[PDB]
């Protein structure tokens, strides 16, 4: 069917940067718009960033506005999330999805701790 | 410039419950589809059977826009060859679907505190829907051997169910507004159009 | 943010009586349906009894009519289920579930099925033997 494989997440110290990625398969990527979401322990899944089919426009959540950037490479069926100036509050499992929700793919864990 | 009334579909005050999804025909207007697929305000934007960057260069006979409201999870199901309560009892796209599925988070509109109960979905049905079929029946669902005789009971359910949207839920439980563009290509040689 | 805890399940003998409790903790839903459902080992999770926030009307499966009774203390935010004349076939895991009510043509509908519940408890064993 459909496969969404995220990666890139590790433990960084506050202030740090991280470039997360995921590769999609099972559908024509060049033709879908992709979103990023995150799920924190003891909390609910929330929306992080959205990128158009062409990558021309981008929308972000108020909690990450200015610190995060979403990008897309159709030649590799990959979407990227660059994360700058990481807060401890950004510690969560990060998921990518053309539809809403978390837990669709396995996600990747991001821990901002000092 | 005789531009298409896309705002009427997308920016309507109220949308239809998915079981009774609303449908608008677009015609007699020049449409620039890019003003839709270049907007990052749509969290999900899916195209099947067609290439989005070639929509302004194609020839259509019909153009439908189906609008309704579901929850984040169920947007998975607005797609060809999907299964589940929405794809089976409410709104199904055929496998040969050629069009696009646009959906965006409508938490701040459709979810009130204590629950918004005006949005219903069909939760019981004796069989799956055919593609692009809508059912607005209110007949009682017989789940047991005892007949119903149109009286609701423990084995005889009301077939619809409210969402009861609340803004505190996670995004998977939050209300999403959805518009499905359905296309009807002109049969022509490729020297004419496609 | 919304939790349902079951209490009272144990192992009894035919004819005995038990009381199950459910502790409400976080309901914001103005109009809802609370219920007790039961799961037998291997079989499907089916409904036992329900009470709807509107009317506070009670509904019971055929197999338990007159033997069981559902009740609520909204003051204490707890929901009780009294089980009299317990039978061996009542042996199951008992879950406390709850969901929104349905609103159509002005009326309120409180269907008592697992597919209409959004919040679930963990459950508690009831066993009837000897």
């Amino acid at each position: 069917q459909v496969q969404l494989v995220e990666s890139g997440g590790a433990l960084v110290q506050p202030g740090g940067s991280l470039r997360l990625s995921c590769v999609a398969s099972g559908f024509t990527f060049s033709s879908f718009a992709m979103g990023w979401y995150r799920q924190a322990p003891g909390k609910e899944c929330e929306w992080v960033a959205t990128i158009t089919i062409t990558g021309g426009s981008t929308n972000y959540a108020d909690s990450v506005k200015g610190r995060f950037t979403i990008s897309r490479d159709n030649a590799k069926n990959t979407v990227y999330l660059q994360m700058n100036s990481l807060k401890p509050e950004d510690t969560a499992v990060y998921y990518c999805n053309p539809d809403p929700g978390c837990r669709r793919g396995q996600g990747t864990q991001v821990t901002v701790s000092s | 410039s005789n531009l298409c009334p896309f705002g009427e579909v997308f920016d309507a005050t109220r949308f239809a419950s998915v079981y009774a999804w609303n449908r608008k025909r677009i015609s007699n207007c020049v449409a620039d589809y890019s003003v839709l697929y270049n907007s990052a305000s749509f969290s999900t934007f899916k195209c099947y059977g067609v290439s989005p960057t070639k929509l302004n260069d194609l020839c259509f006979t019909n153009v439908y826009a189906d609008s309704f409201v579901i929850r984040g999870d169920e947007v998975r199901q607005i797609a060809p060859g999907q299964t589940g309560k929405i794809a089976d009892y409410n709104y199904k796209l055929p496998d040969d679907f050629t069009g696009c599925v646009i959906a965006w988070n409508s938490n701040n509109l459709d979810s009130k505190v204590g629950g918004n109960y005006n949005y219903l979905y069909r939760l019981f049905r004796k069989s799956n829907l055919k593609p692009f079929e809508r059912d607005i029946s209110t007949e009682i669902y017989q789940a047991g051997s005892t007949p119903c005789n149109g009286v609701e009971g423990f084995n005889c359910y009301f077939p619809l169910q409210s969402y009861g949207f609340q803004p505190t839920n996670g995004v998977g439980y939050q209300p999403y507004r959805v518009v499905v563009l359905s296309f009807e290509l002109l049969h022509a040689p490729a020297t004419v159009c496609g | 943010e919304v939790q349902l805890v079951e209490s009272g399940g144990d192992s009894v003998q035919p004819g005995d009586s038990l009381r199950l409790s459910c502790a409400i903790s976080g309901f914001t839903l103005d109009y809802y349906t609370i219920g007790w459902f039961r799961q037998a080992p291997g079989k499907e999770r089916e409904g036992v009894s329900c009470i709807g926030s509107s009317d506070s009307s009670t509904s019971y499966a055929d197999a338990v009519k007159g033997r069981f009774t559902i009740s609520s203390d909204n003051a204490k935010n707890t929901v009780y289920l009294q089980m009299n004349n317990l039978k061996p076939e009542d042996t199951a895991v008992y879950y406390c579930a709850a969901g929104p009510a349905t609103y159509y043509g002005g009326n309120w509908h409180h269907t008592c099925h697992a597919n209409a519940m959004h919040y679930w408890g963990k459950g508690t064993l009831v066993t009837v033997s000897e």
